[PDB]
């Protein structure tokens, strides 16, 4: 037995609500940060 | 390529704290008064509410307190607790 | 200034070594100079008077133990002893060249004398965040918080 | 104002919880509101709002008022949020200059917010019991005593009185009763003869009514102020010095205004014969002393006269200037070393410098000091003014003249202190939190062996109960302990700062 | 032990079902949906106790399928604390042993609940017995047993919702108590 989860999120849009953003939450929302200047790997891999 | 630690170190260090007798009094003060203001009307806790089932022994453990009431001509006409 | 740079430059550097260990060793001379003074509290103005440690006097003791044989006379003896004039090593008691050693020189006893404050390590700078480079780089809700902080956890840690 | 406003949420939760919580941030977030928008935006009962209200107004947390059109408009102090931080200072004071009977009048009078003379005597006579034993009794004789020492002290503030009804506004009742207060009874204590003796927890018609009094924390500040001051000076020039300064603030206080930058004026006689006899000085020697420091290069006194030959006046503002800049100082030493106090005292007297006389000035050398100047410039503590070289002010065309700002300083280390307080209570309760599931698992043990103590029951378990795992979690709870005992040591200290910044700022503002 | 609650919700009805009276058609609907399943907050629902109300069923835009809402009552498994309760057992455990109610099988009794006298077996996983003058340290609970009385004082919902980006235990949980005289197996008493 297992406990119960709702199946259907279906939902409407109502309004939208404009802003900016604190810079605590910019980061926590960021995954990560980039920090490399450079574009690919010196190896002839291409690689990023 | 790798950000730093999110803890570098530093030279400088928080300075030692004191002690004393008149330190500890007043430490030991503070840990009195977090301990006082806890147990008198002033300290609204929520009411108790959402009890279980019709269990017997409400008889005896129920907490029964005086209605507060300040001196009624300091203040508005508006909330009374009744 | 160039070469000149005060003929502490030697080095190249302003010798920052000898200029830093000389300027202590002038503050510990003039120390022992106005703690004579102080000691003996001397009917109050001569105790301030020999406080008045004599920057001449102090000129002729950093010529000797081989401390001062670049460039001393006044100019440069005198400005050293004014970099240690700026700062709350000293406080305003020159009373002009006149009075005193030709002002006891930049007035090099001042009150270097007397560099006795008057308030302990603000509770502040006892405490973690005081210190906590990330103090306010602290975000609680992100990251770094009190209940994390690595500065707070050792600072409580010990 | 989000630092503060988050230190008044957890001060409420620490010391009222909840509800309390939610209507004090909301109406300091909100400024002077009436109830009902108050009770829609929170949303909660109206029950629990007025409540709330009713507590925080008889704390004096918040306010209410009279507005147009006959609405009542209910307002809330911030800065009144920050007092209780104080309490310990508050009640330490009382204590050292009062007996434990004033300290008791001064614990009842700020956990009770208001209390009435009887009430007070009452209650105080009441708690002692705990403290006297063998026979021994209490009776409000002494206890009456030491609170009207206390009032004529200025420790102590009768509370404004309701207007009379009958004489004013007949009729109907307005919605709120407009107190007015009265300053020629301010220190005019109540008279009452009634003695009790103090029940000692046996468990087996006020004359004075509306006559409410409360601590008077402007006193205590104005001490605190006076502490200060005669310490500083007491570091500064002598042991005796700081007397005679612990002197003539003494006659300075019964007389001074607590917000002007100078004292009434004082006379060296007049010092003398309040002089105390403990100390073998005579008026030549005190004039001796007043004289040389007027003469400080500091500026602590001024002579302003010459009446009765000895005359001289303490500058309370630039005394407290000189522990702003001290304390600023103290932060710069520990957080950069000396050499870092070194070139900003230079900054200090030399109001407009640049990076090459810095370095002349203290042999600071090339590539310490522009680095160090770049460091501490982006730690605001200090500014720049760039005077132009052209009027467009382009970089190439400009001077980097630097300058001191001494209030904006102040102000956010404050905020910085302010913080400073937060971050440690989210801590101790982080620890609290953390903790509370082995706390609860060794008190209940506790109880269990405190229990059941008296009754006569058998030794079989004082060591049955301890082969718990508690045991070995005992240095773990120290641990804690000293933890939160170090934590808080340190909040009373930055409580110590706390005066010195919020003083200086106080006095450098004119308030028009 | 048996509780009923109040339910509100939406459902849809695929066209091909209107044929049926519709609130036969919601109710079975309902019940599949419902049934057999347990609630985080008020515990396991068996199945629905009756429809209350109807409002007027939506045909929204983009889809043929009628939308409904309905106030219903359910019928909820929850016992409370210190219930007595009679069930087989399923299992012998070190932490306790494991007893069965049939359509329910989260409920442990620690050895704390068993008797002080028998506190651990023979190295053989069924629990033993031992009592002062009578029964020998001879008796023992049988994995099966019968409908052993006990009463319950512990009980715990565990919520295992997903965790992370998408791409065992049973998540209510009871504890009950044997030690008192009358409890446990009929045979004793
Ligand atoms: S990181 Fe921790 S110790 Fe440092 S300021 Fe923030 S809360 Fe305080």
């Amino acid at each position: 037995k297992e406990q119960f989860r709702e199946t259907d999120v279906a939902k409407k849009i109502s309004h939208i609500c404009f802003g900016m953003k604190s810079p605590e939450e910019m980061r926590q929302q960021a995954h990560i940060q980039v920090v490399s200047k450079n574009l690919y790997s010196q190896d002839n891999q291409h690689a990023p | 390529l790798k950000p730093p630690p999110l803890f570098p170190d530093t030279d400088y260090k928080p300075v030692p704290l004191k002690t004393g007798e008149g330190e500890e009094y007043m430490l030991a003060l503070k840990q009195e008064l977090r301990e006082t203001m806890k147990r008198m009307p002033y300290f609204i806790e929520t009411p108790e509410e959402r009890q279980d089932i019709e269990r017997y022994s409400k008889r005896y453990m129920k907490v029964y307190k005086e209605e507060w009431i300040p001196d009624w001509r300091r203040l508005p006409r508006e909330m009374m607790p009744r | 200034r160039s070469v000149t740079g005060g003929a502490w430059y030697s080095d190249q550097d302003f010798e920052s070594e000898f200029v830093e260990v000389l300027n202590q060793q002038c503050f510990k001379f003039l120390q022992s100079k106005a703690e004579t003074a102080r000691e003996s509290k001397q009917n109050p103005m001569i105790q301030r008077n020999s406080s008045f440690a004599s920057s001449h006097e102090v000129w002729k003791y950093i010529c000797e133990l081989g401390i001062s044989k670049v460039e001393l006379s006044m100019e440069d003896i005198e400005t050293i002893l004014n970099t240690l004039i700026y700062d709350g090593k000293v406080e305003m008691t020159i009373i002009a060249a006149k009075e005193g050693t030709v002002g006891s020189v930049d007035g090099h006893m001042k009150l270097y004398r007397a560099v006795n404050p008057i308030i302990p390590p603000t509770g502040l700078v006892r405490a973690p965040c005081g210190l906590c480079p990330v103090f306010d780089d602290c975000h609680e809700g992100g990251e770094i918080s009190p209940s994390n902080c690595i500065y707070m956890t050792e600072w409580l840690e010990f | 104002t989000q630092a503060e406003i988050k230190l008044c949420s957890l001060l409420l939760q620490e010391h009222f919880g909840e509800i309390v919580e939610k209507i004090g941030v909301h109406l300091i977030r909100t400024g002077s509101q009436p109830l009902r928008v108050i009770a829609h935006d929170t949303g909660t009962s109206l029950d629990q709002v007025k409540k709330a209200l009713c507590v925080l107004v008889q704390h004096n947390l918040v306010s209410y008022q009279v507005h147009k059109r006959g609405v009542v408009e209910y307002e809330a102090q911030c800065s009144r949020v920050l007092r209780m931080l104080r309490y310990p200072r508050y009640i330490y004071t009382t204590k050292t200059l009062y007996s434990d009977t004033g300290e008791l009048i001064v614990e009842e009078l700020l956990l009770n917010g208001k209390l009435t003379m009887s009430a007070v005597v009452k209650k105080v006579a009441d708690r002692l019991t705990e403290t006297m034993e063998d026979g021994k009794t209490m009776d409000y004789a002494e206890v009456s005593n030491t609170f009207v020492r206390l009032a004529d002290t200025h420790f102590v503030q009768r509370c404004p009185s309701v207007p009379t009804t009958e004489n004013s506004d007949p009729g109907p009742p307005p919605p709120a009763p407009t107190l007015v207060i009265n300053e020629k009874d301010m220190y005019l204590v109540p008279k009452l003869s009634l003695i009790g003796k103090g029940k000692r927890r046996r468990s087996s018609p006020i004359p004075d009514d509306g006559i409410y009094w409360q601590a008077n924390l402007d006193r205590f500040h104005q001490h605190f102020r006076d502490q200060a001051i005669v310490s500083a000076v007491a570091n500064r020039m002598d042991q005796t010095s700081s007397e005679i300064v612990r002197t003539m603030l003494r006659m300075s206080e019964i007389t001074t205004s607590s917000s002007a930058p100078f004292t009434q004026p004082l006379s060296s006689n007049e010092i003398f014969r309040s002089l105390p006899v403990g100390y073998n000085i005579s008026k030549q020697v005190l004039d001796q002393y007043l004289t040389l420091l007027a003469d400080d290069p500091l500026e602590f006194v001024g002579k302003s006269g010459d009446s009765g030959g000895g005359m001289y006046v303490i500058n309370l503002h630039k005394a407290l200037a000189s522990l702003a800049t001290a304390t600023l100082e103290s932060v710069v030493q520990e957080r950069f070393g000396s050499r870092c106090a070194r070139i900003f005292r230079l900054v200090l007297q030399k109001k407009h410098i640049e990076q090459k006389q810095v370095e002349d000035f203290a042999m600071i050398p090339a590539k310490e000091a522009k680095d160090m100047l770049y460091k501490m410039l982006s730690e605001n503590f200090m500014s720049l003014q760039e005077i132009p070289k052209t009027p467009d002010h382009a970089p190439s065309r400009t001077f980097y003249l630097y300058t001191v700002n001494i209030l904006s300083a102040a102000r956010m280390l404050l905020h910085r202190c302010y913080k400073s307080i937060a971050n440690l209570i989210e801590r101790r309760q982080f620890e609290t939190k953390e903790n509370k599931r082995l706390l609860e698992k060794s008190q209940r043990v506790e109880a269990i062996i405190a229990s059941m103590q008296a009754t006569g029951a058998e030794e079989a378990q004082l060591q049955e109960i301890e082969e718990m795992i508690t045991a070995p979690e005992r240095q773990q709870l120290e641990t804690l302990k000293r933890n939160v005992n170090k934590l808080d040591a340190s909040e009373i200290q930055v409580d110590e700062t706390i005066f010195l910044l919020e003083s200086y700022i106080e006095c450098t503002m004119k308030r028009q | 032990m048996f509780v009923l609650v109040e339910m509100v919700d939406t459902v849809r009805i695929p066209p091909w079902q209107f044929e049926r009276k519709l609130n036969d058609s919601i109710a079975e609907e309902l019940n599949k949906k419902l049934a057999n399943k347990v609630v985080y907050n008020v515990g396991l629902c068996i199945c629905l106790f009756d429809i209350t109300k109807l409002e007027d069923a939506y045909v929204f835009p983009g889809d043929g399928a009628s939308h409904t809402k309905v106030h219903f009552r359910c019928v909820v498994f929850h016992p409370f604390l210190d219930e007595i309760l009679i069930g087989k057992i399923k299992g012998c455990s070190p932490e306790g042993v494991h007893v069965s109610l049939g359509f329910f099988d989260d409920i442990l009794i620690p050895p704390e609940s068993l008797q002080q006298p028998a506190k651990f077996d023979e190295a053989e996983q069924v629990w033993v017995w031992e009592y002062e003058t009578e029964e020998g340290a001879h008796d023992l609970y049988m994995d099966t047993g019968e409908e052993i009385r006990f009463r319950v004082v512990d009980e715990s919902f565990v919520d295992t919702s997903p965790t992370g980006p998408s791409s065992k235990e049973a998540p209510y949980t009871l504890v009950g108590s044997i030690s008192e005289p009358g409890l446990g197996l009929l045979s004793w008493w």
